């Protein structure tokens, strides 16, 4: 899984 | 705040022919840019991701190219079932954005030429008792766009109307119109003939009835 | 895999709202965003709320939503949008919407993007107005009396005052279709709701029956129309 938006890095 | 912008708002196109939507976004996507397609009454069909990709039973007359900050959506081969609202939206971000969403393009297909059938329907005889009075003239199955305007005892009527333009037919392009001038029964009584014409470029109908003979 | 969105009603300014999306033929999993996005009649769209197919908790608003709006799942079919103090801007057909990503990976963990939506519920509506629901009056559409008789002739039923939105017309019963023409609605000062539907037919000798349906009040009205 994920863990946020790509924008959040 | 990723803003999609989207133009022309409005564009025609003739059958057969090819109609370019724009899409221009305020920072970079990485080509994570979708266009979808919406009828009437429907949700969103996806048509394009990825800028460029091609969703699966979508037809090939539709193309996304661009990259970086311009992206665009190709109709080629424009049909009357193309006859929609165009929508691009960025994928690059979710986080921190107002509306991922252009504002949306619509597309208007040009078909054959045909007159409207035009009607005027007085109110029917228990309208009056209820103190309003609703007069409904119709333009059916027509292209392009007729003007209506209406008329009372000779007076251009410039109030209490309101116009309803189908969608247009997905075969043959057509619209169908209902224009419906409202007065108070007072205002009805008062007045002997009612007019409603519609104009198609340079032909127009004109039809009529006085309330006493109906 | 589809999706039903439902809750939809017509509700006073200032209240509360939850809608539902029922998802069948798949469950929510890792691999999506789970979404609302709503139009307000006439206009375009505007996205809400995603909130992880996958076990995490992760929730995304639009700037406008966050604050008023809330999306949850309450299982693994159904994910809700709460909504409060509700004004009319926020009338609109609601979509529950299925959401795309690729998981591009960064220094340490994975991240979603590249957004976009392969499925749509048909929508519920929303309608905040301090008007009541009122059903509609229906009145029949026909050619002046003192005119003089054609072999084909267009009759049709004008459908005054509403709300909420929708009304269906069928001519009778669904047996008339050809050359049913029915326009969009239109929402008067009153913000009540008008539509006509008209019909061709050749039979004048015979009358023609319109059915209209108003589910929000329950109402339905059958008007039979002479020429």
């Amino acid at each position: 899984e994920i863990i946020g938006d790509i924008r959040q890095a | 705040d990723i803003v999609m912008t989207q133009t022309p708002a409005s564009v025609s196109a003739a059958v057969g022919g090819t109609v370019t939507i724009n899409c221009q976004a305020s920072e970079t996507i990485s080509n994570y840019l979708a266009w979808y397609q919406q009828k009437p009454g429907q949700p969103p069909k996806l048509l394009i991701y990825k800028a460029s990709t091609l969703a699966s039973g979508v037809s090939s007359r539709f193309k996304g190219s661009g990259s970086g900050t311009e992206y665009t959506l190709t109709i080629s081969g424009v049909q009357c079932d193309d006859a929609a609202t165009y929508y691009c939206q960025q994928g690059y971000s979710i986080s921190d954005i107002d509306n991922s969403f252009g504002g949306g393009t619509e597309v208007v297909v040009k078909g054959d030429p045909v007159a409207p059938t035009v009607l005027i329907f007085p109110p029917a005889a228990d309208q009056v008792a209820t103190g309003t009075v609703t007069i409904v003239c119709v333009a059916n199955k027509y292209f392009p766009d007729v003007t209506v305007t209406w008329e009372v005892d000779g007076t251009t009527q410039t109030t209490g109307i309101e116009n309803s333009k189908t969608p247009q037919n997905s075969a043959d392009c057509t619209y169908n119109l209902s224009s419906t001038l409202t007065l108070t029964s007072t205002q009805y009584n008062s007045h002997k003939e009612y007019t409603c014409k519609v104009t198609q470029g340079t032909t127009s109908v004109v039809q009529s009835f006085n309330r006493g003979d109906c | 895999q589809s999706l039903e969105e439902s809750g939809g009603d017509l509700v006073k300014p200032g209240a509360s709202l939850t809608l539902t999306c029922t998802a069948s033929g798949f469950s929510f999993t890792n691999n999506y965003y789970m979404c609302w996005v709503r139009q307000a009649p006439g206009k375009g769209l505007e996205w809400i709320a995603c909130i992880y197919g996958g076990g995490r908790d992760i929730v995304f608003y639009a700037t406008w939503a966050k604050g008023r709006f809330t999306i949850s799942k309450t299982s693994s079919t159904t994910v809700t949008l709460q909504m409060t103090s509700l004004t009319a801007a926020d009338t609109a057909t609601y979509f529950c919407a299925r959401e795309n990503f690729d998981a591009v990976g960064v220094g340490g963990g994975t991240y979603s993007t590249d957004y976009y939506f392969d499925l749509w519920g048909p929508g519920t509506l929303v309608i905040v107005s301090s008007g009541q629901p009122k059903a509609p009056s229906v009145f029949p559409l026909a050619p002046c009396c003192g005119d003089t008789p054609s072999a084909t002739v267009t009759l049709g039923c004008l459908v005054k005052g509403y709300l909420p939105e929708p009304v269906t017309v069928t001519w009778n019963s669904g047996t008339l279709t050809n050359g049913v023409r029915t326009f969009p609605s239109v929402r008067q000062s009153s913000g009540l709701y008008s539509l006509s539907s008209v019909v061709s037919v050749t039979s004048s000798s015979q009358p023609v029956t319109c059915n209209v349906a108003h589910p929000a009040t329950n109402t339905k009205v059958d008007k039979t129309v002479a020429p």
